[PDB]
């Protein structure tokens, strides 16, 4: 029946949701990286008024 | 075309001579270009203008990125990572142009001497002059540096060739 | 590179805990979608490589290599399930498990930032490929070929670890970002000529060079489809893509010490191609061949030019790819008649028609036929060496010569003539093996429509 | 004999119980949807999709960038008779050569 | 736009969209040749008027349409060139080739693959117009390995003939040595030129020198049979009849030529090249007619005959005469067309044969097929005013009164001698006399597509040269000025040989019997040179290739050297140090000995 499906093709989310997480940790990572977020002498400039931060 | 700029790309003015027939007999060639006028220029044209009156509902604009000048590897301090990089990063950009710009001039070159066909060797003398110039130039810039070419390497390559020269400057005077 | 490389480390579950009858579909399936992942790494910038974070980065050269390995894991999926019908689930996932560990570290290995964590990497990938030879080989051989792949590669990296950590303690970090800004002059003394020698000995056992190679056909003819696959399109990059990492603080000592070695790589170039003509095993000249397209690699990165550099990026990839399809093609005839006799089985071409055709793309392939990527990157290499020195185009005109005979041999030698009389068990081409085809052969014509994307950070 | 062993199997032929086979797996079914995601994801997703994803990547390599960059410093050269290409890369004043 | 542009290239593309539906049901129909052939004719008409757009005013254009990549300063993009030569061998090639293909159609009638077979002669067609268009070294290798692959599959087309197969490697061995040479002048051309294209090469290369243009010497001489290299036309005819009349004689031999063509400023800039050239021309053509003067295969006649006249052509490179090769390779692409078209009527009409000796009465047997041959040996021989005599005797002509080889030009008119003599010999031999042939005569050249071909390809063997002389703009200046007995010299030599070898085939009715001559074996055995040259080198290559380094060197030595040795030194080591009897009173003697120097020894 409907379970005994579940039960049989409910690996076929593992890569997704590791996917997922991989994007997750890839933010995650980013997000330390930033002590010279709009502080390079090349891409330094003044931020918009609705803005907090030129990337993340 | 304004699609390209005619200063950076010339063109000589084109002088094409007048039909002069000296037969009653009629021209294939102009037959068939209005066959072709008639049959592939007409249709392909009705397409284009309905083409363009469907991009021109739709306009919208992409621009061409700015940098602004930052101070380079002579300016840099040793073992300054920051600096570094930074120099780095805009003599690669500065190296892309350069090669853009002889990219402009050869392609000047061959179509000059497409254009002048028979009489190349005379007429395109200018356009291999300048070629002559800009190649000599990137050459003396980046001629062997490397794989793993790099402002610093650059930067001792020119330091030698000033030294080269300042020493042949004295030895001249002397 | 998380995003791709928790998905693999994803498969492993999925592997061991789907059904018994399913764990090649779903593992087939995963892994194209991985790959399809991976495609987007192929969008580099002109400046810099991608640093995505302190650990791992990407650049022109680390992209087309993942992407590679991420597409030829599902063609030794379906090359596996071919052969291993009879074998029971466990081991059929411990298989699965072996190439999906393999493909993680070759992951890890390609966008590794430090040559530490590239070194580890790059020897954990021994332990795989080691277990799948001697584990999984059909004949008795299998044992010392891998007693042979093991130590050479053992004994070639052991140096270049204490190489590395010399060089941390000297200079302070080992990452390749530092390193390559930081570098300084090697020159000329016995020390830096033996921390050179570690270092290029380690990555030309690799590759491999010639007089470094035996344990190239002993692994090769004696592995499993699957392992013969994985060993030449990806495996014998590492030593390339190593070398041309490592050369950056080598300098100017490269133009001394790459003399004996632009000598061993041209020569044994010449002496792999006339071993090619006179081989009576099909797996053997493929190993042959795949070891003299190496040896014009070695040419290029030795030369070190930027005309090289993409040359050799470009024939790396394509040298890949073929030599995979190569591989499975010759394994399928294997799987017909039980023997890797070449002239055992002829007419193969009146008995398996698009099977002949398949042949005749890979062989053409194989010699450098314009406009395909194999051709791009050699004539990259040629002219590079060309201007190097003007009687390189004499030795890589002979190569080229004899590499066309010896392929065509081939071509003739199993497909043309009259089928053997006595073999009558050769059954219709599967739409698997035709389809496996297929997927080998179609990438590298669209890399051929757009072959910017695997000329390197040079271009 | 030496040891109690088993004979080597006859090859198992898969075409004789399934005459339409595709040579995936043993059961009709089975190989027939592993025939088929393969085919699927495959050629039309992996091939077709991420082909015209590497056709139509973003010019993050700035050749037209460049390109243009090029054509405006050939234009200003050329406009005020500087030369095209300039002798050096950086500048011998802020260059300080040894005694 | 001007028209010129879209013509040419839309009669390339028309050219290839047949091969987008070699995977239809019309492929896997009975009306696929008919196709095939129906899209080159319709591609002959398109590439009719873009030449008329040239003879009119000269119009020339190159097109660079699509950039491909650049590699930092060199940029590759894929580029047409569109002047006089390509404007005037792409007519001509596609009316061969529509004969050719309704020539098949009717020859290859009972072939199991006819459709594959026409496949493969409009790729071959496809790959010979991408040479002759190509504007840039990449394009034009393109094109060269593409005919070069493609003769390759078409010779072997009979893949159970073991005989075809070493006919197509053995092609594939030359022309990869021709190859060497081609790469060999693009990779000098890249280094000192920062480019691939003509228009760059020229610019740049004001005084051309010897490594590049050797190198495409080489490449020439390897595509066009060129002595040394030569081998492989003759025996390109294993393939099929269509193959032999299209590929190779006509269209595909002649590479070579073109390429020397396509360079023809530096080749003026050189002056030790064009020696070269003129001597390589000169032996090849003389070397090929003596050996096609005693040959008893037809097909080997005309193969000989296609080497000899490729010779002619690089004579003709050889002494600054570029225009006048192109305008003989238009000539005798129409009528060595047509003669390999009417050798294979008669190849068929007997049943496979293709003995001369076999041959006989076929002169009132085949009427259409007799005409046809008699009129192309006239034009081949150079008949005062047929196709053949607008190009060859212009190139006598100039031979003679240029600052030539005196040897080259001496074996030049023997050549043209032996040119005369050997059509003899085809005519003797197999249109007069009495029948050889088997009695069940199944003799029929009543078929309308093989009498439309040979027509289509008979008019231009009479009237083309005429047109094409006439309507070419002058880009040489002629040989108004000479003495009338150099002005007769080509139709003195020619008659000359016609003559003589008249008698000498004449004399065979006799009832006299004489053992053959050491010149005759020479002569008959091709001088000799495939034996030896395809007996001793690959013998030589083939037994170091396994003695040497299979055996000697990796089976062996690489073996015993590092891994090996290494293996027995530690097998040794390991016995040593294990083989112990395990006796306190032994080894406690050890320990005081290691006492004993660690007390002593060390300090
Ligand atoms: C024995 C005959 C012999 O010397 O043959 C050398 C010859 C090298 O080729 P070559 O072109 O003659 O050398 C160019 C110059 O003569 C020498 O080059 P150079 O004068 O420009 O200076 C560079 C030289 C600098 O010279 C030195 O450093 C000399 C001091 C000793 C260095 C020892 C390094 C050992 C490295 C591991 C080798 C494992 C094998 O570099 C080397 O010596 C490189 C050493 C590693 C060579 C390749 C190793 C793999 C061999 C594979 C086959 C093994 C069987 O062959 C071999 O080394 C292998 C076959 C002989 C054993
Ligand atoms: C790509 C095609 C890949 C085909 C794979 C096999 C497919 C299959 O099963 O076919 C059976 C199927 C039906 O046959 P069947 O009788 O049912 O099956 C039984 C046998 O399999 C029947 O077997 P078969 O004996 O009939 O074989 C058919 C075909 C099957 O084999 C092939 O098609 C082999 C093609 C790859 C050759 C690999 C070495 C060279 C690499 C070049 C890479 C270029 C990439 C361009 C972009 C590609 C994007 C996908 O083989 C040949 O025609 C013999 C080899 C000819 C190669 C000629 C190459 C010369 C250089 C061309 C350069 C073009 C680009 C630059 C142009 C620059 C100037 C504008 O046939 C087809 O669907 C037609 C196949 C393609 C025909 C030949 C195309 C050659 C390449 C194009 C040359 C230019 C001509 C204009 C093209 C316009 C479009
Ligand atoms: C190291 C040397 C390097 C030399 C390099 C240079 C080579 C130059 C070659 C010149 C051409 C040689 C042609 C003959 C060789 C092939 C003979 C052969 O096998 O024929 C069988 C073959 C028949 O085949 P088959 O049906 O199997 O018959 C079996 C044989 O009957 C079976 O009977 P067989 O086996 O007895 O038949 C052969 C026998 C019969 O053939 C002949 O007699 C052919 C005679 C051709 C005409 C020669 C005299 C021309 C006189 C022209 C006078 C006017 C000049 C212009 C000025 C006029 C106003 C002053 O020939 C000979 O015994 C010798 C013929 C001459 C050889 C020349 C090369 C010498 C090599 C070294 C010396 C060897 C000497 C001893 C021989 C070997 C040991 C015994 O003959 C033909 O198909 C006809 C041959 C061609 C006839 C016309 C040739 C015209 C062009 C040459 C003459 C020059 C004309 C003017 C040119 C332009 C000047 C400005
Ligand atoms: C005469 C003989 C000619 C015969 C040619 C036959 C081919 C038909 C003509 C070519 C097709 C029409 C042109 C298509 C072309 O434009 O697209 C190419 C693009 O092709 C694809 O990029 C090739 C994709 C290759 C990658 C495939 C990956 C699939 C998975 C494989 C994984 C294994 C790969 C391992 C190494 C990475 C070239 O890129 P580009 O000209 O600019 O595109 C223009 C669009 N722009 C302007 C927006 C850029
Ligand atoms: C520049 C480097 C190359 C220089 C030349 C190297 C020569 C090396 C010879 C190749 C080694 C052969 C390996 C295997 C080749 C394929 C197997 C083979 O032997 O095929 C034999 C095959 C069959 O013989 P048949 O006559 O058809 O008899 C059939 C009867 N039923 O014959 C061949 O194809 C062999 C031909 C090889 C020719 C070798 C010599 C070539 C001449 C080169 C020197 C001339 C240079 C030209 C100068 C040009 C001037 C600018
Ligand atoms: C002072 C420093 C030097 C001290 C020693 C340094 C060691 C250097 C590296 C050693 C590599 C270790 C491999 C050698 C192990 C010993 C091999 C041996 O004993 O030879 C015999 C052995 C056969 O006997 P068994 O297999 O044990 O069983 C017999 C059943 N009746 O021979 C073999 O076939 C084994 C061969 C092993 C692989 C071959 C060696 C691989 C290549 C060696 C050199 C590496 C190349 C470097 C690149
Ligand atoms: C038996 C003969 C064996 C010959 C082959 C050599 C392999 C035996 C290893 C034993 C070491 C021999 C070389 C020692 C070189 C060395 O130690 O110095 C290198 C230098 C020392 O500098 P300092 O000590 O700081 O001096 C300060 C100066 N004021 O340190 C380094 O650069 C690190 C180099 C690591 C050692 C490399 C030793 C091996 C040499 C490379 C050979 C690679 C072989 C690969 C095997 C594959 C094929 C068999
Ligand atoms: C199919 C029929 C489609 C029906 C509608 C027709 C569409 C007409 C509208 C034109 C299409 C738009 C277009 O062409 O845009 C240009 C577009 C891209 O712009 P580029 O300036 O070239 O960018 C540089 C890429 N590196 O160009 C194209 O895509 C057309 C390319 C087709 C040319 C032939 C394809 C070449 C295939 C041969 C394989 C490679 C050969 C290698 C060449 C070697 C040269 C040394
Ligand atoms: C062992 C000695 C010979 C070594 C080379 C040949 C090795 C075997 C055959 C290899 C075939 C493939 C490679 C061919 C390379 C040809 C290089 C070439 O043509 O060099 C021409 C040479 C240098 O000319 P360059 O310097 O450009 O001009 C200034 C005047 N010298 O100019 C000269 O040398 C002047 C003389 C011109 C005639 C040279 C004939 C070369 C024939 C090559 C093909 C042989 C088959």
């Amino acid at each position: 029946n409907v379970l005994q499906i579940v039960r049989d093709h409910w690996v076929h989310i593992l890569v997704p949701v590791g996917f997922v997480f991989g994007c997750y940790l890839d933010r995650r990572s980013d997000e330390k990286l930033t002590a010279f977020r709009n502080k390079s002498l090349l891409f330094k400039r003044e931020l918009r008024p609705n803005e907090e931060v030129t990337w993340k | 075309p304004d699609s390209w700029d005619k200063d950076v790309y010339p063109e000589p003015p084109r002088r094409t001579p007048a039909p002069a027939p000296q037969t009653s007999l009629p021209n294939p060639v102009t037959y068939l270009t209005k066959i072709f006028d008639l049959l592939v220029d007409r249709p392909v044209t009705l397409a284009r203008e309905f083409i363009e009156q469907q991009h021109a509902k739709n306009r919208y604009y992409y621009y061409h990125r700015e940098f602004r000048r930052v101070p380079d590897i002579t300016e840099c301090e040793e073992k300054d990572i920051l600096c570094m990089f930074e120099a780095e990063m805009q003599w690669r950009r500065d190296y892309k142009v350069d090669q853009e710009i002889v990219n402009i001039i050869q392609e000047r070159l061959k179509a000059c001497q497409q254009r002048e066909g028979e009489s190349y060797r005379q007429n395109c003398a200018k356009e291999l002059e300048q070629f002559t110039q800009v190649s000599k130039a990137f050459q003396d810039r980046y001629s062997d540096l490397g794989a793993h070419y790099s402002a610093r390497k650059c930067l001792a390559k020119q330091k030698q060739r000033m030294l080269a020269e300042r020493k042949a400057a004295k030895e001249a005077a002397a | 590179m998380l995003k791709i490389i928790i998905p693999t480390t994803m498969l492993l579950p999925m592997t061991w805990m789907s059904k018994h009858n399913m764990i090649w579909i779903n593992a087939t399936v995963h892994s194209l979608l991985i790959s399809l992942i991976s495609l987007s790494l192929l969008n580099q910038l002109g400046e810099n490589s991608l640093n995505f974070s302190l650990t791992f980065f990407s650049d022109s050269l680390s992209a087309p290599l993942l992407v590679l390995t991420t597409w030829l894991l599902p063609l030794m999926l379906m090359a596996s399930q071919s052969h291993l019908s009879k074998e029971t689930t466990t081991r059929k996932k411990l298989y699965i498990t072996m190439l999906i560990l393999l493909q993680l570290f070759l992951i890890m290995t390609f966008t590794a930032t430090e040559l530490i964590l590239f070194y580890i990497l790059f020897e954990a990938t021994l332990v795989p490929t080691l277990i799948i030879i001697t584990r999984w080989g059909n004949q008795t051989e299998r044992l010392n070929a891998g007693l042979y792949f093991l130590f050479y590669t053992l004994a070639g990296s052991l140096p270049l670890l204490v190489a590395l950590v010399y060089i941390q303690n000297t200079t302070g970090s080992l990452n390749f970002l530092i390193i390559h800004y930081w570098s300084h002059p090697l020159s000329n003394s016995w020390s830096n000529i033996f921390m050179w020698l570690a270092c290029i000995m380690a990555f030309m056992v690799k590759m491999p060079l010639y007089g470094l190679h035996l344990w190239l056909p002993k692994a090769h003819v004696e592995a499993p489809i699957a392992g013969s696959m994985v060993l030449a399109a990806v495996l014998l990059k590492l030593g390339g893509y190593g070398m041309m990492r490592i050369t950056t603080i080598l300098n100017p000592l490269t133009n001394y010490m790459a003399y004996p070695f632009l000598m061993l790589s041209m020569w044994g170039m010449i002496m792999t191609s006339s071993i090619c003509l006179r081989q009576t095993d099909l797996k053997s000249l493929i190993a042959y061949s795949s070891v003299s397209h190496m040896a014009l690699v070695i040419v290029a990165i030795m030369i070190q030019t930027p005309w090289s550099f993409m040359g050799a990026t470009a024939l790396m990839i394509a040298h890949g790819l073929t030599s995979s399809m190569l591989f499975c093609l010759a394994n399928t005839n294997y799987e017909r008649v039980h023997s890797r006799t070449m002239i055992l089985a002829r007419g193969l071409q009146t008995l398996l028609p698009l099977m002949a055709t398949w042949w005749l793309v890979a062989s053409l392939t194989n010699l450098a036929l314009p406009p395909s990527i194999n051709l791009i990157g050699e004539l990259f290499i040629i002219t590079a060496s060309f201007s190097w020195s003007n009687i390189t185009i004499i030795l890589m005109g002979m190569n080229m010569m004899i590499t066309a005979l010896y392929s065509l041999y081939m071509l003739i030698t199993t497909q043309r003539g009259k089928y053997t009389h006595h073999i009558n068990n050769i059954k219709p081409s599967f739409t698997r093996e035709n389809a496996l085809m297929a997927l080998h052969i179609l990438p590298l014509l669209l890399l051929t429509l757009n072959p910017k994307m695997i000329l390197g950070p040079l271009y | 004999i030496r040891l109690q062993e088993d004979p080597d199997p006859e090859d198992e032929n898969l075409y004789e119980k399934n005459p339409d086979s595709h040579g995936y797996d043993k059961d009709p079914i089975v190989d027939l949807w592993n025939m088929r995601v393969v085919f699927f994801f495959g050629f039309s997703i992996v091939l077709v999709l991420g082909s015209t994803f590497v056709a139509y990547l973003p010019d993050y390599r700035m050749q037209e960038w460049a390109r243009r960059e090029a054509e405006r410093l050939v234009k200003y050269r050329e406009a005020n008779g500087l030369p095209l290409m300039e002798s050096n890369c950086f500048d011998p004043n802020k260059i300080q050569l040894p005694e | 736009m001007n028209p010129f542009a879209s013509l040419t290239l839309t009669t390339l593309t028309i050219l290839t969209i047949p091969i987008m539906m070699s995977n239809s049901n019309i492929y896997k129909t009975n009306l696929y040749p008919n196709y095939v052939k129906t899209t080159v004719s319709y591609a002959f008409t398109l590439s009719l008027v873009p030449l008329l757009m040239f003879m009119h005013t000269g119009q020339e254009m190159i097109i660079s349409n699509w950039h491909w990549m650049t590699l930092q300063t060199v940029e590759l993009s894929l580029s047409f060139k569109m002047d006089y030569f390509s404007v005037m061998f792409i007519p001509v090639a596609l009316f061969v080739t529509w004969s050719i293909m309704e020539f098949s159609m009717w020859y290859m009638h009972s072939d199991p693959f006819i459709n594959r077979f026409f496949k493969y002669l409009l790729l071959f067609l496809i790959t010979m117009m991408i040479l002759v268009t190509a504007n840039n070294l990449f394009q034009l290798f393109i094109g060269w390995e593409g005919v070069g692959i493609m003769s390759f599959l078409l010779i072997g087309w009979w893949h159970g003939r073991t005989d075809a197969n070493t006919a197509a490697l053995q092609a594939i061995l030359y022309n990869r040595i021709g190859d060497i040479g081609f790469v060999l002048s693009m990779a000098w051309f890249l280094t000192h030129s920062n480019a691939w294209d003509l228009q760059q090469i020229f610019m740049l290369n004001n005084e051309c020198p010897n490594m590049p243009l050797i190198g495409l010497l080489l490449a020439a001489a390897g595509k066009s049979a060129q002595f040394g290299l030569h081998p492989w036309l003759p025996s390109a005819m294993e393939g099929p009849t269509p193959v032999s009349a299209l590929l190779h004689s006509s269209t595909m031999v002649v590479a070579g030529v073109f390429l020397l063509i396509r360079f023809y400023p530096l080749m003026e800039t050189n002056k030790l090249v064009q020696t070269m050239t003129l001597c390589l021309g000169a032996i090849t053509t003389l070397f090929t007619a003596l050996c096609a003067i005693t040959q008893n295969d037809i097909k080997k006649i005309v193969a000989f005959s296609t080497s000899s006249q490729l010779g002619l052509m690089m004579v003709t490179i050889g002494i600054n005469q570029p225009h006048l090769a192109f305008l003989h390779i238009c000539m005798h692409a129409f009528f060595k067309a047509m003669l390999f078209m009417c050798s294979g009527s008669i190849i068929h009409s007997l049943n496979d044969e293709q003995d001369i000796r076999k041959m006989g009465g076929l002169y009132k047997a085949m009427p259409f097929t007799t005409t046809a041959l008699i009129i192309g040996s006239l034009a081949l021989t150079g008949m005062p005013y047929l196709t053949g005599f607008y190009s060859k005797d212009l190139i006598i002509e100039a031979v003679n009164m240029s600052y030539t080889n005196a040897w080259a030009l001496l074996m030049t008119l023997i050549a043209t001698s032996l040119t005369a003599a050997y059509s003899t010999r085809i005519i003797f031999f197999a249109f007069l006399g009495k029948p050889r042939f088997p009695p069940l005569v199944l003799i029929n050249e009543n078929n309308p597509l093989l009498i439309n071909s040979i027509k289509r390809l008979l008019i231009g063997s009479i009237f083309a040269g005429f047109i094409i002389s006439n309507n070419i703009p002058p880009m040489t200046v002629p040989n108004t000025t000479m003495p009338l007995y150099m002005k007769m010299t080509a139709l003195i030599v020619t008659i000359m040989g016609f003559m003589l070898a008249l008698e000498l085939n004449n004399t065979t009715y006799y009832l006299k019997f004489k053992y053959p001559s050491q010149t005759y074996k020479f002569s008959n055995m091709l001088g000799y040179y495939p034996s030896i040259m395809h007996r001793l080198p690959t013998y030589h290559n083939l037994s170091m290739s396994q003695k040497s380094a299979s055996s000697l060197l990796d089976l062996i030595w690489l073996e015993t050297i590092l891994p090996k040795t290494t293996s027995f030194i530690q097998m040794k080591m390991s016995i040593m140090v294990s083989n112990q009897k395990g006796l306190i009173k032994l080894y406690f003697l050890s320990f005081l000995i290691t006492i004993m120097i660690s007390m002593t020894l060390f300090n």
